[PDB]
């Protein structure tokens, strides 16, 4: 989870929280979806709840993750909920990739230090050497430019 | 319907997918077709949005007297006669020499005549400026919008100018050798010196990428969700319409009706 | 790879930036005084382009 900041992981899982619950709030304000179970033979004019407080939250959470419930909404106002919410999801998954790649992109490359030509254009961190240890010699004496160079 | 037709339509954009699949033929090509106009775009927006929030993090200007060495955007520059071109110059290291040439180049906006110039340059464009770590000070504890980046590049130290063979010299530094050891110089560097305050310039968010990057996507969420319920009510009351008696009262006992199962 | 391959290249946007890439051939008019500043020129980066 490293991409996204600790901010968004509260800020989406609340709203996803949130949005299941007003889903379920429009649910009883929500004329059509009254759908009369087994409309075949329609004895009883009775009509069961659907989208009940465990439904409305599994279907958000259960939509976040890229797989889409069984409860696709069948009245027009609660249709738009799902729609907007929806467009939530996937644009924040497609950014999660985005950012993992970028990471891995950056690290791939960077090539690390090696050999010492790559101290030779290299400042930030530093040489080292033991003066008089026949070896700064070898690099004052020496006429190769990286050498020369890196004697400075 | 004009709306089921309409919902698959948005439906499939997001890769959801209704449940009202075309199970005719004739108009299952359009779904075949439909569906490869989102799976081309989703697929080119995430790849795209990785190519802009890549060249990101490709580069970054923080470092310096060799990261500054690297890129052309930022200009570098001097003081005209600066003791520190004449350093910089004849530099025969690594990198500043290159730098040198770059600024050896392009001598006409690399000179400044005095240190105010290129203060008065830095706060007009993008210009990184390159001089004594003294009075950089001043400017930034003192004008909380620019800042010294890098540390030490050099060890100079200002001096009292004297002919050869002066008396004054070796009877002058004793003078300035005591007044250093009591630290009344440095005390008199804190009283000119003394700095105003500056933020804390740690301004690292812990992330990549944070709710300052995207947090425009929950406030789309915050329209549409609010706007449902006034047509969701709207259309309740157009439903209350629908059976051409106003009154609420059956309405509000189908609402109990809800609660209870 | 495509998109960022493609968005990372820059073009050849100063005369030192010409002095890296060598496949990009330079040019001159031959001693109509264009190139006879590169023959007594101080500067490495015009120095390298005379060489």
């Amino acid at each position: 989870l490293n991409p996204l900041s600790p901010d968004i992981w509260m800020y989406v899982l609340l709203a996803c929280l949130g949005v299941s619950c007003v889903l379920f709030v429009i649910a009883r304000f929500s004329p059509y979806e009254w759908y009369n179970p087994h409309p075949c033979n329609p004895d009883s004019d009775v009509v069961e709840n659907n989208f009940t407080l465990l439904n409305s939250f599994w279907f958000g959470v259960g939509a976040l993750m890229q797989q889409g419930s069984e409860l696709m909404p069948k009245a027009l106002s609660t249709r738009i909920v799902g729609g907007i919410w929806w467009f939530f999801t996937l644009i924040i998954i497609s950014s999660y990739t985005a950012n993992l790649a970028a990471f891995l992109t950056v690290e791939r490359m960077e090539s690390p230090i090696d050999s010492a030509d790559d101290l030779a254009k290299q400042t930030k961190i530093e040489y080292g050497a033991v003066e008089d240890g026949a070896t700064m010699t070898f690099f004052k004496k020496s006429k190769i430019s990286t050498y020369d160079k890196m004697w400075a | 319907t004009l709306l089921n037709s309409f919902w698959f339509g948005v439906g499939a954009l997001m890769q959801q997918g209704s449940e009202l699949m075309p199970k005719a033929l004739s108009t299952r090509i359009v779904g075949g077709i439909w569906w490869f106009f989102t799976l081309i775009i989703i697929s080119s927006y995430t790849a795209n949005l990785a190519a802009f929030l890549t060249v990101e993090r490709m580069e970054s200007p923080i470092d310096s007297a060799d990261d500054l060495a690297k890129q052309t955007k930022i200009e570098y520059g001097a003081v005209e006669d600066g003791a520190t071109m004449t350093f910089f110059k004849k530099s025969k290291i690594s990198t500043y020499d290159k730098m040198w040439a770059f600024m050896s180049s392009r001598r006409q906006s690399v000179l400044v005549k005095s240190n105010e110039e290129g203060i008065q340059r830095v706060l007009t464009s993008d210009y990184a400026f390159l001089m004594e770590s003294t009075t950089i000070e001043f400017v930034t504890q003192r004008n909380c919008n620019l800042t010294q980046i890098g540390g030490l590049i050099d060890s100079k130290g200002y001096g009292v100018g004297t002919p050869m063979g002066s008396p004054y010299r070796d009877k002058i530094t004793i003078a300035i050798l005591q007044l250093q050891e009591e630290g009344k110089l440095h005390m008199m560097k804190e009283k000119w010196w003394r700095g105003n305050g500056c933020p804390e310039e740690e301004s690292k968010e812990a992330s990549a990428l944070g709710v300052q990057n995207i947090g425009g996507i929950f406030i789309v969420l915050a329209a549409g969700l609010v706007l449902s319920v006034f047509v969701a009510v709207g259309e309740f009351l157009y439903k209350s319409k629908k059976n051409a008696q106003l009154e609420k009262r059956s309405f509000c006992s189908a609402m109990v009706e809800e609660l209870r199962m």
